Protein backbone atom coordinates (compact mmCIF):
# COMPACT_ATOMS: atom_id res chain seq x y z
CA UNK A 1 0.00 0.00 0.00
CA UNK A 2 1.55 3.71 -1.29
CA UNK A 3 -0.06 6.28 1.34
CA UNK A 4 1.66 9.02 3.46
CA UNK A 5 5.10 8.29 4.79
CA UNK A 6 4.71 4.72 5.60
CA UNK A 7 3.96 1.59 3.77
CA UNK A 8 1.94 -1.49 4.98
CA UNK A 9 4.62 -4.67 4.11
CA UNK A 10 3.63 -7.97 4.00
CA UNK A 11 5.82 -10.72 5.44
CA UNK A 12 7.38 -13.13 2.82
CA UNK A 13 7.03 -15.88 5.50
CA UNK A 14 3.91 -15.10 7.03
CA UNK A 15 2.15 -12.64 4.73
CA UNK A 16 0.56 -10.56 7.53
CA UNK A 17 0.74 -6.63 7.40
CA UNK A 18 3.29 -4.73 9.06
CA UNK A 19 3.17 -0.76 8.82
CA UNK A 20 6.49 1.10 8.50
CA UNK A 21 7.75 4.16 6.91
CA UNK A 22 8.85 4.75 3.99
CA UNK A 23 12.32 6.75 4.89
CA UNK A 24 13.41 3.68 7.43
CA UNK A 25 13.58 0.96 5.13
CA UNK A 26 16.57 -0.88 3.33
CA UNK A 27 16.22 -2.46 0.02
CA UNK A 28 18.61 -5.66 -1.75
CA UNK A 29 19.97 -6.58 -4.92
CA UNK A 30 19.20 -8.47 -7.85
CA UNK A 31 20.23 -12.28 -8.37
CA UNK A 32 23.04 -11.70 -10.65
CA UNK A 33 25.24 -11.56 -8.08
CA UNK A 34 26.11 -13.69 -5.31
CA UNK A 35 28.86 -14.40 -2.89
CA UNK A 36 31.24 -11.71 -3.52
CA UNK A 37 34.63 -11.06 -2.98
CA UNK A 38 34.82 -7.89 -1.65
CA UNK A 39 31.87 -5.38 -0.92
CA UNK A 40 32.96 -2.90 -3.05
CA UNK A 41 30.72 -4.12 -5.79
CA UNK A 42 27.28 -3.67 -3.72
CA UNK A 43 26.55 -1.35 -6.51
CA UNK A 44 23.60 -1.09 -3.80
CA UNK A 45 25.25 -0.70 -0.88
CA UNK A 46 23.56 -0.92 2.69
CA UNK A 47 24.43 -2.36 5.91
CA UNK A 48 21.97 -4.97 5.41
CA UNK B 1 8.31 25.26 18.47
CA UNK B 2 10.46 22.78 19.66
CA UNK B 3 9.16 19.91 18.35
CA UNK B 4 9.61 21.03 15.00
CA UNK B 5 13.31 20.85 15.76
CA UNK B 6 12.64 17.27 15.89
CA UNK B 7 10.91 17.20 12.53
CA UNK B 8 14.16 19.17 11.81
CA UNK B 9 15.79 15.77 13.00
CA UNK B 10 13.67 13.84 10.71
CA UNK B 11 14.44 15.95 7.85
CA UNK B 12 18.23 15.57 8.79
CA UNK B 13 17.36 11.54 8.83
CA UNK B 14 15.86 12.07 5.38
CA UNK B 15 19.40 14.02 4.62
CA UNK B 16 21.14 10.77 5.11
CA UNK B 17 18.34 9.42 3.15
CA UNK B 18 20.23 11.97 0.50
CA UNK B 19 23.46 10.60 1.10
CA UNK B 20 22.15 7.34 0.07
CA UNK B 21 20.64 9.25 -3.21
CA UNK B 22 24.51 10.48 -3.86
CA UNK B 23 25.52 7.16 -3.37
CA UNK B 24 22.86 6.05 -6.14
CA UNK B 25 24.27 9.04 -7.86
CA UNK B 26 27.88 7.29 -7.49
CA UNK B 27 26.25 4.48 -8.80
CA UNK B 28 24.81 6.01 -11.89
CA UNK B 29 28.39 7.82 -12.81
CA UNK B 30 29.93 4.43 -12.45
CA UNK B 31 27.34 3.12 -14.76
CA UNK B 32 28.28 6.12 -17.65
CA UNK B 33 32.01 5.09 -16.93
CA UNK B 34 30.72 1.80 -17.90
CA UNK B 35 29.76 2.89 -21.32
CA UNK B 36 32.41 4.89 -22.04
CA UNK B 37 34.28 1.99 -21.59
CA UNK B 38 31.73 0.36 -24.08
CA UNK C 1 15.24 27.81 12.37
CA UNK C 2 11.83 28.50 11.29
CA UNK C 3 13.57 29.68 8.40
CA UNK C 4 15.53 26.89 7.00
CA UNK C 5 12.60 24.60 6.78
CA UNK C 6 12.19 26.28 3.50
CA UNK C 7 15.65 26.28 2.38
CA UNK C 8 15.08 22.26 3.51
CA UNK C 9 12.41 21.81 1.19
CA UNK C 10 13.40 23.48 -1.87
CA UNK C 11 17.21 21.46 -1.75
CA UNK C 12 14.65 18.09 -1.04
CA UNK C 13 12.24 19.12 -4.20
CA UNK C 14 15.73 19.65 -6.07
CA UNK C 15 16.89 16.05 -5.01
CA UNK C 16 14.14 14.30 -6.37
CA UNK C 17 13.67 16.58 -9.19
CA UNK C 18 17.65 15.42 -10.03
CA UNK C 19 15.84 12.00 -8.41
CA UNK C 20 13.62 11.75 -11.87
CA UNK C 21 16.77 13.01 -13.84
CA UNK C 22 18.43 9.79 -12.72
CA UNK C 23 15.72 7.79 -13.34
CA UNK C 24 15.59 8.66 -17.01
CA UNK C 25 18.83 9.26 -18.15
CA UNK C 26 19.37 5.69 -16.11
CA UNK C 27 16.61 4.41 -18.67
CA UNK C 28 18.39 6.22 -21.57
CA UNK C 29 21.25 3.69 -20.52
CA UNK C 30 19.46 0.78 -20.17
CA UNK C 31 18.48 1.65 -24.12
CA UNK C 32 22.07 2.29 -24.49
CA UNK C 33 22.99 -0.79 -23.14
CA UNK C 34 20.83 -2.75 -25.61
CA UNK C 35 22.04 -1.29 -28.72
CA UNK C 36 25.83 -2.40 -27.09
CA UNK C 37 24.40 -6.09 -27.07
Amino acid sequence: EEKGDEVTVELQENGKKVTLSKDDIQKMNPPKFSKVEDMAELTCLNEA
Amino acid sequence: QQFEEKAASYDKLEKTKNRLQQELDDLVVDLDNQRQLV
